[PDB]
């Protein structure tokens, strides 16, 4: 009995002497005395040798070297069984044994000594649908074979027995929720070094082999496929064939699609005389094979039977005549035959070839009837190469213009039409897909609409793909590049980085270059700065505010000399030592330099640094905007800054000192120095302690007729005092100041009445006033309504984060109805509004044709209030262009009404990020 | 032609598809990584990245393979490189 | 090679800018950073020793 | 939710099925690597002080995914370190990974059922330890509190803490390796995880341990009794008792301050200073019972769920309501990652993943 079975197994299939097999032997021993696995799953890529491993396991058992403690080891081959047949477990077990029914009955008496090896369980994913099935618990009940396997996996049947399963990485998606506490083992094919050695031996010596070699082994999708020895052999054979054909081969030599096309088309031409077409029968056969492969890919199926071949009028003889390579292998000793492609990557190639030939004729009249689509996607993108389509044109004697090319172009363009920026991941995926085509015209037609790009460079091959695809982005105006740890520490990498930099320093429309969170070494910065020196480089804007480039700053000061198109430089968060400051000042003094803006936020400036900046400010330079935010400015540094700003040689127009630690003494020094200044027009003093003395000194400075200030930002400064009397009196007698911002100051109704009275004067020419989080209440809304009716110049009024309330808003809406107003922007975000005031707001919005912008976030509107507001937005006379809302906070009815609002008025933008839009450089200081 | 490894249930199947390979001296790899096979498991859980070592070039180079996210791979690689540099001092 | 030793320490997923401070783990109890050893074994031993000395 | 990759794949599928018969677009940003959505944050009207930078507060919530549990959903957990979501119900616990780039998930990494036959055996609570290395479960008719080890190569039931003859209502876990639970009869057992030995038993009134919070050597409980009790671990005596106007349907503690947040049954939020133990502030009332609460990792805002259709986000210390996202029914549960990037809410029979927009 048992020995006879062992002999039969040894005869059929003919261990534990290698470090690899001992893991399988020991995998059935306790982990920590609390667990002993009863299920092992081996998974890997196709062709790595898993069925061989299972057969080796069974053979080692029969010989008596593996799992010797088991009483029986069964073997199942999933390919060679008909899943739709009805049977019972006893019959399946008996099929393997020499009809020893007595032994089979004896086998079931000791379930705890049993072991099942199931091979190729992936193929059944198409039948293991997303639905429950009857759970069997006896080995004598006749159920469909897939029910048998489903019951055996969940350990409802023979619950005490051990299991081993082999499957593909893509078949696990439904096993993992079916098995109980499995142990996973990863089977890996050829090593990286071995694959590299094998590929490196088949490149042509005369040609530039290194570039093609590194472009082949650095593509992770291609290289990982080469773990299977069969795929590595196909790649090597294709390389040798391309070498043999010399100049007769016009197909690409890098993409896997090029190699597969070489291999497949070279065979198809063997029977034909040089450059002659195929017959109609052969065309039908090829199209049928392609259709069968495509249907198999779509329906999660990779094993085909005689029934499937008939549907597509296929025959093994016909296929072997077409290709001499015997593409469809025949598997299964049974009287019923099973067919599988030579490799699973060849099913993808023939599946993608269907989209290219499906349109040439009406083939259907002849025929009787995720992660798995990645390979087909790559092949489909790589088959649009024109040198490849020429061969198809020759074979089929007809022009080949597939209708899928337009679809791929439309998808890639849709990627770049997104409004809230582009996704770096989708961009990189599309760039990987477009690199496979290798067609300049198709690629260039795909990348037309890319006006901005955000990249995320993780591997070397992202540099090459980006360089290739960026060269055809002619309408590209801004780019952001994030490179974390790839160039952080000190060669192919440097060469590809240099090529990437050269491609950037040649686009003619590129204005802004942001470096994101990149961490660049000294040499990477050297290469970048050397490549940006080019005379074809038009980059104006340069940002290092989030990157770490301290170690190679000296290469930027030299870049400042030469590139004369550069006008904006951001160095936020970069430490600035004395020597670096001196070099930067000398670079900015050079007559060739044309840098107008210079931001030094959080640069840790010393007193000597401030002395150097002070000396720079008076020298002949083109600098007009300077930022020193988040730098501690002391008394002596402030004295130097004042001595620079009091001179008549200083032409600076903007100055940001936000959060510089200014005190009343330093503020007094600053504003005293500013009295003699005639050029400054923008000033920001946010997040500093000013005081009443400081406000008085500032108003004294404003009174001077020689003054030129136009914008004044004082966020988070003042104190509850009469300091608002000074400003109120100064506004009523001012013709130059246009923007005033008092955000996060404790103003209150008392000072609001004074400001409103000052604003009502026809002599006041103020245009924008910001009162965000200023402590206003419902008391001052009457004054605001009167001022809104009366003024003629005010155009912007922000009242966010103030508890105006429903009554306050109802009062304010009496001044928003009148046609004597000129307000165009109004902020009412977070004002504690409800549905009570929606009537007044709706009336104002309907009756007002001048209002252009409106903020309504952070309030609590019900469904009826929002419906009234939407009806108001739909009115013909309303001209709103920007509306501040989050459309995801409201029920379906309100959301469909908002969509109708957007439809009736195609120019309205309904976006919750209201401070993103600035028509008049409102954020000149925050940048 | 075959290598076997154990994949913990918590490591996704989506992250064995693009490893990171780096080479260093064999003896340095022995001194740093070691052979306990439980220390290595704990550090794999910490970094969330699998680690393997295979002798190459007659025992003069090792092929370190790291799986996971790009950030997890960077973390594991930097830890290994810091320890190795300590050794090479 | 104790699993309980590492259950008290934490590794920040975000890589530090200074790459010499990469092999350092933060205690979940007191917040102290312990590391910088030239080996995995020495690192785990230092973790255990800190626990024994300061906490248990 | 609609994505670009799905757009292309659907187009190819439609084309293929079209060719075999007769015989701009708005996309959502993906959740990359199950870790982060690569985006740009909103604009502010003003900057922030030197040390106020990390006082972030969310602006909206963007729905990214749906997890298709097929049973009424009771508890939800999630780990940012490992990127796993644990959704719990009566029958068992399903584990989902956040790396699967889909818009409607149906295939969990596993399914943890109770070793005891589900007939008259139910789960009611679940808990994930702070270091993501352990998972707890309790319920009615179990011989104990099940413990799973999540850091092992395979997912198996590690041990069991014996609680025969009781019903588990709440669970808690301290960094000191202690384990706590709260039962319908008012007991609060404290086990030792190393040895599974019962260390203490704090007996209170029936339905008084419905909610359990642990900080320092204190154990704050509250339930249908409508009183808030504090038990000292190392003295085992009720050291406080404060009475409220309605049943205590949830509790939470600030992770950076001494504020204890309560959600009552009539729809009110109350803030209680756990140290002074005198002030009791009241925050504006919701219209429905409050079933869940949680503080953000920085402790400057909190979210709440309840018998209503909405998920609400409030700000500290005034309790001001920031925004609101609707759902289809009572939102029994929710959880938040330790990096403050995702929030997962369970309603009806499915769990929704949201992205927090700052
Ligand atoms: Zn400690």
């Amino acid at each position: 009995d048992l020995q006879d079975y062992k002999a039969h197994v040894i005869a059929k299939f003919d261990h534990y002497d290698s470090p690899e097999m001992k893991l399988l032997s020991d995998a059935f021993k306790p982990y920590q005395k609390t667990f002993q696995p009863h299920t092992i799953i081996l998974h890997g890529r196709p062709g790595v040798g898993k069925s061989a491993l299972a057969r080796s396991i069974v053979l080692g058992w029969a010989q008596g070297k593996l799992f010797q403690k088991m009483s029986f080891v069964i073997f199942f081959s999933v390919r060679e069984i008909k899943w739709t047949e009805k049977s019972s477990l006893a019959q399946l077990i008996a099929k393997e044994c020499p009809d020893s029914w007595d032994l089979v009955t004896k086998i079931m008496s000791q379930p705890e000594r049993l072991l099942f090896v199931i091979d190729g369980l992936d193929d059944m994913d198409s039948v293991l649908q997303h639905d429950d099935m009857t759970l069997s618990r006896d080995w004598k009940d006749e159920q469909p074979i897939y029910i048998l396997m489903y019951s055996l996996l969940r350990k409802a049947l023979l619950p005490q027995s051990f299991l081993i399963i082999t499957t593909r990485n893509t078949g696990l998606e439904k096993l993992k929720s079916m098995v109980v506490s499995p142990l996973y083992i990863l089977v890996e094919g050829l090593s990286a070094s071995r694959r590299s050695q094998l590929v490196l031996e088949n490149i042509s010596n005369e040609s530039d082999r290194i570039q093609v070699f590194h472009s082949l082994i650095e593509n992770h999708q291609l290289f990982d496929q080469c773990q299977a020895p069969s795929v590595c052999s196909l790649v090597c054979e294709a390389l040798q064939l391309q070498k043999k054909l010399g100049k007769r081969c016009t197909l690409p030599c890098q993409t896997l699609t090029g190699l597969y096309a070489t291999l497949v088309f070279h065979q198809l031409t063997l029977k034909r005389p040089s450059q002659s077409a195929l017959s109609q029968e052969e065309q039908i056969t090829l199209v049928g094979l392609c259709m069968m492969a495509a249907e198999g890919v779509w329906t999660m199926r990779s094993v085909f039977y005689d029934d499937d071949l008939k549907n597509y009028s296929l025959k093994e003889s016909e296929i072997l005549a077409l290709f001499h390579m015997n593409i469809l292998l025949q598997v299964g000793h049974n009287s019923e035959q099973c067919y599988v492609f030579s490799h699973l990557s060849l099913q993808d190639f023939f599946a993608a070839l269907y989209y290219v030939l499906e349109g040439l004729e009406e083939w259907n009249q002849h025929f009787c009837f995720d992660t798995r689509l990645l390979g087909m996607k790559r092949f489909l993108f790589g088959l649009m190469n024109k040198d490849i389509l020429k061969t198809l044109e020759v074979l089929f004697e007809y022009p080949v213009i597939p209708t899928v090319e337009q679809k791929l172009q439309h998808w890639v363009s849709l990627i770049a039409q997104q409004v809230n920026g582009t996704s770096p991941m989708d961009t990189l995926d599309a760039f990987y897909c477009l690199f496979e085509s290798q067609d300049e015209e198709f690629v260039g037609g795909a990348l037309k609409r890319f006006q901005e790009v955000w990249l995320l460079i993780n591997q070397k091959m992202d540099l090459k793909v980006s360089s290739y695809c960026l060269k055809h982005c002619q309408n590209l105006k801004a780019i952001r590049v994030d490179i974390r740890d790839l160039l952080s520490v000190d060669p192919l990498l440097m060469e590809w980085w240099g090529n990437f930099c050269s491609v950037l320093g040649s686009l003619r429309n590129l204005k802004e270059l942001d470096l994101g969170d990149s961490i660049l070494s000294q040499r990477a910065m050297k290469i970048l700065c050397l490549e940006l020196r080019n005379q074809s480089c038009r980059i104006q804007k340069l940002t290092f505010k989030s990157a770490e480039v301290v170690s190679g700053l000296k290469h930027l000061w030299k870049l400042l000399f030469s590139n004369q198109n550069l006008k904006y430089l951001n160095l936020g968060n970069t430490p600035m030592k004395d020597d670096d400051m001196k070099l930067a000042c000398e670079a900015l003094k050079h007559p060739k330099c044309s840098v107008e803006t210079l931001r030094l936020d959080s640069c840790e400036l010393t007193i000597i640094g401030y002395e150097m900046i002070s000396t720079l400010l008076i020298s002949t330079t083109r600098l007009k905007c300077l930022s020193l935010a988040k730098n501690r400015v002391g008394v002596k540094s402030m004295i130097s800054l004042g001595n620079a700003l009091s001179s008549s040689m200083c032409l600076l127009q903007k100055l940001i000192l936000d959060n510089c630690g200014l005190t009343p003494a330093s503020c007094h020094l600053l504003v005293s120095a500013l009295f003699s200044n005639q050029n400054l027009t923008h000033l920001c003093l946010s997040n500093n302690s000013l005081g009443t003395e400081g406000v008085q000194q500032l108003c004294q400075f404003l009174r001077n007729p020689e003054c030129a200030l136009q914008r004044l930002i004082l966020n988070h400064c003042n104190i509850v005092d009469d300091a608002y009397g000074f400003l109120a009196m100064r506004l009523a007698n001012n013709t130059k100041l246009t923007h005033l911002s008092l955000t996060m100051n404790p103003v209150g109704d008392g000072a609001m009445k004074l400001l409103c009275e000052a604003l009502k004067e026809p002599t006041c020419y103020l245009q924008e006033l910001e009162l965000v989080d200023c402590q206003l209440t419902q008391n001052c809304c009457e004054d605001l309504a009167c001022m809104i009716t009366t003024t003629k110049h005010l155009k912007s009024l922000d009242l966010g984060n103030n508890a105006l309330g429903d009554k306050g808003v109802i009062t304010l809406c009496e001044g928003l109805k009148q046609s004597s107003s000129s307000l165009r922007r109004l902020g009412l975000g977070a004002c504690k509004l409800t549905s009570n005031c929606c009537e007044a707001l709706s009336l104002a919005i309907s009756c007002n044709p001048h209002l252009n912008s409106l903020n309504l976030v952070k309030n609590d509107f019900s469904t009826s209030g929002m419906l009234k507001l939407c009806s108001a937005f739909q009115c013909p006379v309303s001209n709103l262009g920007i509306i501040g809302l989050w459309k995801q906070e409201y029920y379906a009815r309100v959301r469909r009404q908002l969509e109708e609002v957007e439809f009736v008025k195609p120019h309205v933008v309904i976006d919750g990020d209201w401070y993103a839009s600035d028509e008049d450089d409102r954020n000149w200081w925050k940048n | 032609s075959l290598r076997l490894r154990t994949r913990p249930w918590w490591f996704p199947i989506q992250e064995v598809s693009n490893p990171l390979v780096l080479y260093m001296e064999a003896w340095v790899a022995e001194r740093v990584i070691g052979t306990d096979q439980a220390e290595i498991s704990e550090i794999e859980w910490m970094c969330q990245a699998l680690l393997t070592v295979d002798s190459v070039n007659s025992g003069n180079l090792a092929e370190i393979t790291i799986f996971g996210q790009p950030s997890a791979q960077t973390r594991m690689k930097n830890i290994l490189l810091n320890m190795a540099a300590w050794h090479k001092e | 090679s104790y699993s309980e030793a590492w259950g008290y320490f934490h590794l920040d997923p975000a890589q530090p800018r200074h790459r010499m401070m990469s092999a350092w783990a933060t205690c979940r109890l007191c917040g102290l950073q312990v590391g910088g050893l030239p080996n995995f074994q020495m690192w785990t031993r230092a973790l255990c020793q800190h626990l024994s000395d300061v906490h248990l | 939710p609609q994505f670009c990759q799905g757009f292309l794949i659907q187009g190819l599928w439609e084309l293929f099925m079209d060719s075999r018969q007769k015989n701009a677009d708005k996309f959502l940003k993906p959740l990359s690597w199950g870790s982060e959505v690569l985006e740009s944050s909103c604009n502010q009207p003003s900057t922030a002080l030197w040390q106020l930078e990390r006082f972030t507060v969310p602006q909206a919530l963007q729905k990214v995914r749906v997890l298709k549990h097929q049973e009424l959903l009771l508890v939800v957990a999630v780990s940012s370190f490992t990127r796993h979501v644990f959704t719990c119900s009566q029958s068992g616990i399903k584990v989902w990974n956040l790396v699967n780039q889909v818009a409607e998930d149906r295939d969990p990494e596993s399914h943890l059922k109770c070793s005891v036959q589900d007939n008259k055996v139910y789960l009611r609570t679940c808990l994930l330890s702070s270091n993501s290395r352990t998972l707890f479960a309790g319920g009615y008719n179990l011989p104990g509190v099940i413990v799973w080890d999540l850091a092992a190569p395979s997912l198996y039931e590690k041990c069991q803490l014996p609680c025969e003859g009781l019903s588990c209502q709440a669970l808690a876990n301290t960094k000191e390796n202690m384990a706590l639970a709260g039962f319908t009869d008012g007991t609060v057992r404290i086990w030792d995880l190393r040895t599974q030995e019962i260390v203490r038993n704090l007996k209170g009134p029936t339905n008084s341990a419905r909610n359990l919070v642990v900080k320092d050597d204190n154990i704050w409980t509250g339930g249908l009794d409508a009183c808030l009790r504090c038990w000292d671990l190392r003295m085992a005596k009720v050291s406080l008792e404060h009475l409220f106007q309605s049943q205590i349907m949830s509790l939470a503690h600030s992770p950076t301050e001494d504020w204890l947040l309560l959600g009552l049954a009539n729809g009110q939020h109350c803030l209680f200073n756990s140290r002074k133990r005198d002030q009791v502030l009241t925050v504006d009332t919701k219209d429905n019972t409050i079933l869940g609460l949680k503080f953000s990792p920085n402790g400057k805002w909190w979210a709440s769920v309840g018998m209503g259709n909405f998920i609400t986000v409030h700000s500290m210390p005034t309790g001001a309501k920031l925004f609101q996202v609707p759902e289809v029914g009572p939102v029994r549960c929710f959880d938040m990652t330790e990096n403050g990037r995702l929030i997962i809410t369970g309603s009806r029979d499915c769990a929704s993943v949201y992205h927090i927009k700052y």
